[PDB]
C-alpha cells in the first residue's frame, strides 16, 4: 500500500526542505537586486510578489510572463535555472530507478494510489485559491459599501 | 440570451443533481467478482452494498464493509483515515449537497433581481460540488486499489461533474454580464 | 513470446483511471482559474482569462508549453502553481514508468512505429477535426454575410 | 564504436520520417485554418512561415512568442502538443532503458562520442544560418543599388 | 563499497568534455544569434537581440525555461531551432544517464542532500555574486551622481 | 509567391506531378524489399497488391499478398482486424489519389467561372486532405509491414507526392487570400 | 506594508527575534537526535559542539564531537576535509550570528542621524547575507550528518531564524525604497 | 571610444591568433600513458607527435598514426572519415586561417574608412574561426575516445575560441556603429 505522499519518495525530506529554503532565498535576493537601487527607479516589474512568482515558474519549468533584465537579476535567474534543471532531472531519474528496480524483482501500470497525494494537493490549492479570492472580493465589496 | 442562459443553467443544474443523486444511491459502480452473504461469483458493488450477480444467490445484496478487521491490523493511520473517508462517502454526499444549494440559489435568483450575489454563490457552489465529486472519485478509486470494470452509476457521477462544471461557467458568465450591465447603465 | 504492441499502447505507463482523473482535473482547474480571474467586478477585464483562455492556459501548462498569458492575482497564481506542481509530478511519473516498462520485459530495441501509431492517428484526426470546424465556420459566416445584404 | 548519429537510436527511422511528415502536415493545416477565412482578416500572425516556427517550437517544448487564438488553430496546437509530449517522453524513456540495460551488462559517464552527431548538426545549422543571413544581406544591398 | 557522494557528483552523468563543449557551444550559439540578428542595417533595431539578450535567450533555451523574445528572421530561427534540438537531446541524455546510474550500482534509496549539495553551493554562490554586483553598481552610480552635482 | 499566371502554372504542374507520383505509387509493385516466399525464403520486392520474385530460381512470378492467410492465422482483435482490412483494401492511398484527381479537376475548372473564388479554396482543401490521407496510408502500411527490410522507389514516390500535395496546397490557398485581397483593394478605390 | 512607525517596530522586533533564535541555536546542543556513544550504542541528542546521553545509564554527560577522529580515519580528499573543517568550527552559523548582530546594530542606530538613508539598506544587506549564511550552515550540517535520526528544536530554531531574517530583510529594503520615494515626492514640489 | 575599441579588438585578435597557432604547434594537448617510438610510460601528445616524459627514452617524439591498420580492419566508413578529419587537423588549421583572415581584415580597415563591409567580414571570419575551432575540439576528443589529462596546449585552443568569439562580437559592434553614425549624419 503506497503512501499518500509517495511521489516525494525519490528525493529526501532534507532535499525538499532545502529546496523551499533556496526558493525563498532566491526570491528575496531577486527582489533586492531588482528594486533596491533608486537609480533603477520602477523600470522592472520585479517586486517581492512578482519575484516569488518568477521563481516558482522557473522551478516548475513554466516561464510565466517576465524575465529579469538587470545583470544581477539575470545572474539569479540563471543560477536558479541551473538548480531547477538539475533537481528536476534528478527527481525524474530517481523515480525511474525506483520503478525499474520494483519491476525487475522476482499492476505494471502506475495506479492512482501512487499519485493520489498530488491530486489532493491540487484540489487543496484550488480550494485555497477560491477562499482567498472570495475573501478579497468580500473585503473590496465592504470597502466600497463604506465609501458609498 | 439572458432567458436562454437561465434556462440552460437550470436544466444543467437539475441534470447534474439528478445524475449525482442516482449515482450515489445506485450500486452499479464497480463490476468485480466476489464472495456473497458474508464462493467466487461476479457481483456489482456501489458505495454501500454489493449485489451478487448471475449466481446461485443472485439478487441478494451484502453491505460492503470498509473496515476489514478480521486480522486486527492497523498499519499506518493514513490507511485508517482513507478507510473512514471512503466509508462515509463524505465527498460524493458533499457534492450532492453543494449541487442542491446551488440549485436553491439559482431558483432564488429570480425572486431578487437586484441581489446579484446569489448567482455568484450558485456558481461557487457548483464549482465546489465538482471539486468534491473529484475528491470522491479519487478516494473511491484509491480505496478500491487498497479483472474489474466501472458501471453506469460510476460514469453518472463522472458525467455529473462535467455538467456541474459547465453550469458553474454559465453562472459566473451570467454574473459577469449583470455587473457589466449595471456599469453600462451608470455610464449613461 | 512478445505480442504485437497495441495501437493505443502509448497510454500504458499510466492507468486508465489516472488519465480519466487527469482530464477531470484539467477541466476543474480551467473552471476554477476562469472563476477566480473574472468573477470580481473590482478586477474588471484587466486580465485575459476567459473560459476559452483558461482552458488554453491549462492545456499549455499540462504539456509544459504555456501559451501567452499568466495569472496576476494571488488566487489565480495559487491555481497556476498547484497545477504546475501537479503537471511536473504527473509527467515525471509517466516518463519514469515508461522507462521502467521499456527496461524490464515481463510476461532493448528501438521503438517502432507500432508503438506510436495511436498518437499519429490521434494527431491526424485532430487535424481533420480542425479543418472541418474551420470550414463550418467559414460556411456559416459566408451565408450570414450574404443574409445581411 | 558508437555511431556519430547514435542519438537517434531510441526511436526508429520510420518514427523520425513520420515525425517530419506530421510536422509538415500540422504546419500546413495551421496555416490553412489560420488565414483561409476572409472574415478573420489578419488578426493572427500565423502565416506559412510562422506556422512552421510555432510547430517547431512546440515540438522542442519551447514556445517562442505566439499561440493560436482561433478554435481550429487551438485544436491543432493541442493535438500537436499531446503528440510532442508523448514522443519526447518515449525518446527519453527508451534512451534510459538502453543505458540501463547497457549498464547491467557483465566509462560510466556519457562520452562526447555519443553526442558528437548533435554537436555536428548544431554547428552545421549555425553555418547554414550565417550563410543565409549573408545571402539576404547581399541581396538587399544589390536591391538598394537597383532602386538608386 | 558505496563511497560518500562527492560535492559536485551531480555532474557525473555527463563527462567533463561534454560539459565543457556545452558551455563553449552555448557561447558560440549566443554569438551567432547576435550576429545574424543585428548585423544587417536593413533589419534596423527591430529586434531586441543584443549580445546580452542573445546570451540570455540561449541560456533560457538550454534550461528549457523560455524567454520573453524569439528570433523572427529566417537565420535567427534556424539558429534557434538547431539550438533547441541540441538542448532537447542533451537534457534527455543527461536524464537517461542519471537514471541508469541510479538504477545500477557498480564497484535504490532516496537521493540525499550529499548528492545535490554542490548545486546548492553553486546557487548560493551565484546569489552572493549577484548581490555583490548590484551593490557595486549602486556604489558606482552613487559616486557618479555626486560628481555631476 | 509572385504574379498570378506563373503561380497558376506552377501549381498546376505541381498538382500533375503529385497525381502522377501517387498513381504510380498505387499501381507499382515496388514498395518494400524483404525476404519472403513468392510462391524457400528469398529476397523479394513487394508492393500494395502483389509480390514478385527477385534473383531467385524463377524470377518475376508475382503472387497476391496474403492479407487473410489460412492455416491457423490465430485471428486478432477488432482494432487489428480493422487495420488489416485497411491495409488490404488500400483505402487511404486510393482516397489520396482520388482527392488529388478531384483537386486537379477543380483547378482545371478554375479557368472557367473565374468569379467563383471558392473553387481554388476547394482545390486547396482537396489537396490538404490528400496529403493527410497519404500520411495515414503511409503510417498504416508501415505498421502492417512492421509485423532487414528496405523500401522501394514507389514508396518514396508516394512519400514525395504527399509533400508536393501540401506544397501545392499551401500556395493554392495563397491565391484565395490574394484574390480576396484584390476585391478588398478594389473596393476602397 | 503600512505607515512607518509600525514598520520600524516590526522590523526591530523581527530582527531581535531572529538574533535570539539563532544565538540560542548556536548555544544549544540539541540539533540531532540519533543513536551513538557519549563517552554502547544508545539514543543521544547532538548539537554543534557536544553530544549528551539520552535515557541512558549515565544521563546528563556530554562529550565533544569527534570531528577528526584518530584510529585509522582513512583520510579523504581536499573537499571532504574542507567540509569537515567547516562543520567542526561551525563558521557559517557563527557568520550568520555576526551578520544578524551587525544588521540589528545598524537598524537600531538608524534612529540616530535619520538623514542617512543608506543605513537601512546596509541593514537589509546584512539580514539577507545572514539568511544566506544560515542556508549554507544548515546545508553543511545536514551533509556532514549524512556521511533513525531526527533534528532537535534548536536546529528548527535556526530554521525559523533564517525565514524571519529574510522576511525582516524584505521589509528592511522596502522602507529604503519608501524613504527615497519621500525624497522624490518632495523634490518635485 | 571607437578607436579604443578598435585597439582592443586588434589586441584580442592577435592574442587569439597566437594562442591558436601555439595550440596547433606545440604538443602538450593530452597527458597519457603510451608506447614510445615504435613498456608503458606517461607521455604527452599533441596533434602530430607523442613525446615520452620522465622515462628512460624521455625527449624523443613519435608521430601519431591515425590509421590503426594493425589488424587491417575497416568497419564503417564513418570511423574512417572521422580518422581522416582528425589526421589532417583540417579544422584547427582552417580556424587558424580564419583568424588570420579576420586579423588581416581588421588591419586593412584603417586603410579604407569608407568601406564598412570589411569590418563585418572580419567579424564573420572570427565567428567562423570559433565555430571551426569547436568542430576541431569535438573531432579531436571523439577520435581520442575511440587515465588521461588535457594539457595547456589544449586549453590554449579553448582560450583562443573564447577570445575570438569575444573579438567577433565587438567587431560587429563597429559595423553597427558605422551604419548608425552614417544614417544619423544623412538624416541632417
Amino acid at each position: 500500500k503506497p503512501g499518500v505522499f509517495s511521489f516525494l519518495d525519490p528525493l529526501a525530506y532534507e532535499i525538499w526542505m532545502c529546496i523551499v529554503f533556496a526558493y525563498i532565498g532566491v526570491s528575496v535576493v531577486l527582489f533586492l537586486v531588482s528594486r533596491f537601487s533608486p537609480y533603477e527607479w520602477s523600470t522592472n516589474e520585479f517586486g517581492i510578489f512578482n519575484s516569488l512568482w518568477f521563481s516558482l515558474g522557473a522551478f516548475m519549468q513554466q516561464g510565466c510572463d517576465i524575465s529579469p533584465r538587470s545583470l544581477s537579476g539575470r545572474i539569479v535567474g540563471g543560477v536558479w535555472w541551473f538548480f531547477t534543471l538539475i533537481i528536476i532531472s534528478s527527481y525524474t531519474a530517481n523515480l525511474a530507478a525506483f520503478l525499474t528496480v520494483e519491476r525487475m524483482v522476482s499492476t505494471s501500470a502506475l495506479s492512482l494510489s501512487n499519485v493520489a497525494g498530488v491530486f489532493y494537493i491540487l484540489v487543496g490549492g484550488l480550494g485555497l485559491a477560491m477562499l482567498v479570492a472570495l475573501i478579497e472580493f468580500c473585503y473590496k465589496s465592504r470597502a466600497e459599501a463604506k465609501r458609498m | 440570451d439572458r432567458g436562454v442562459q437561465m434556462l440552460l443553467t437550470t436544466v444543467g443544474a437539475f441534470a447534474a443533481f439528478s445524475l449525482m443523486t442516482i449515482a450515489v444511491g445506485t450500486d452499479y459502480w464497480l463490476y468485480s467478482r466476489g464472495v456473497c452473504k458474508t464462493e467466487e461469483v461476479m457481483t456489482h458493488s456501489g458505495l454501500w452494498r454489493t449485489c451478487c450477480l448471475e449466481g446461485n444467490f443472485k439478487g441478494l445484496c451484502k453491505q460492503i464493509d470498509h473496515f476489514p478487521e478480521d486480522a486486527d491490523y492497523e498499519a499506518d493511520t493514513a490507511e485508517y483515515f482513507l478507510r473512514a473517508v471512503r466509508a462515509s462517502s463524505i465527498f460524493p454526499i458533499l457534492s450532492v449537497i453543494l449541487l442542491f444549494m446551488g440549485g436553491l440559489c439559482i431558483a432564488a435568483s429570480e425572486f431578487y433581481k437586484t441581489r446579484h450575489n446569489i448567482i455568484l454563490s450558485a456558481g461557487i457552489f457548483f464549482v465546489s460540488a465538482g471539486l468534491s465529486n473529484i475528491i470522491g472519485i479519487i478516494v473511491y478509486i484509491s480505496a478500491n486499489a487498497g479483472s474489474y470494470s466501472y458501471g453506469w452509476s460510476f460514469y453518472f457521477g463522472a458525467l455529473s461533474f462535467i455538467i456541474a462544471e459547465m453550469v458553474g461557467v454559465l453562472a459566473v458568465h451570467m454574473f459577469i454580464d449583470r455587473h457589466k450591465q449595471l456599469r453600462a447603465t451608470a455610464r449613461a
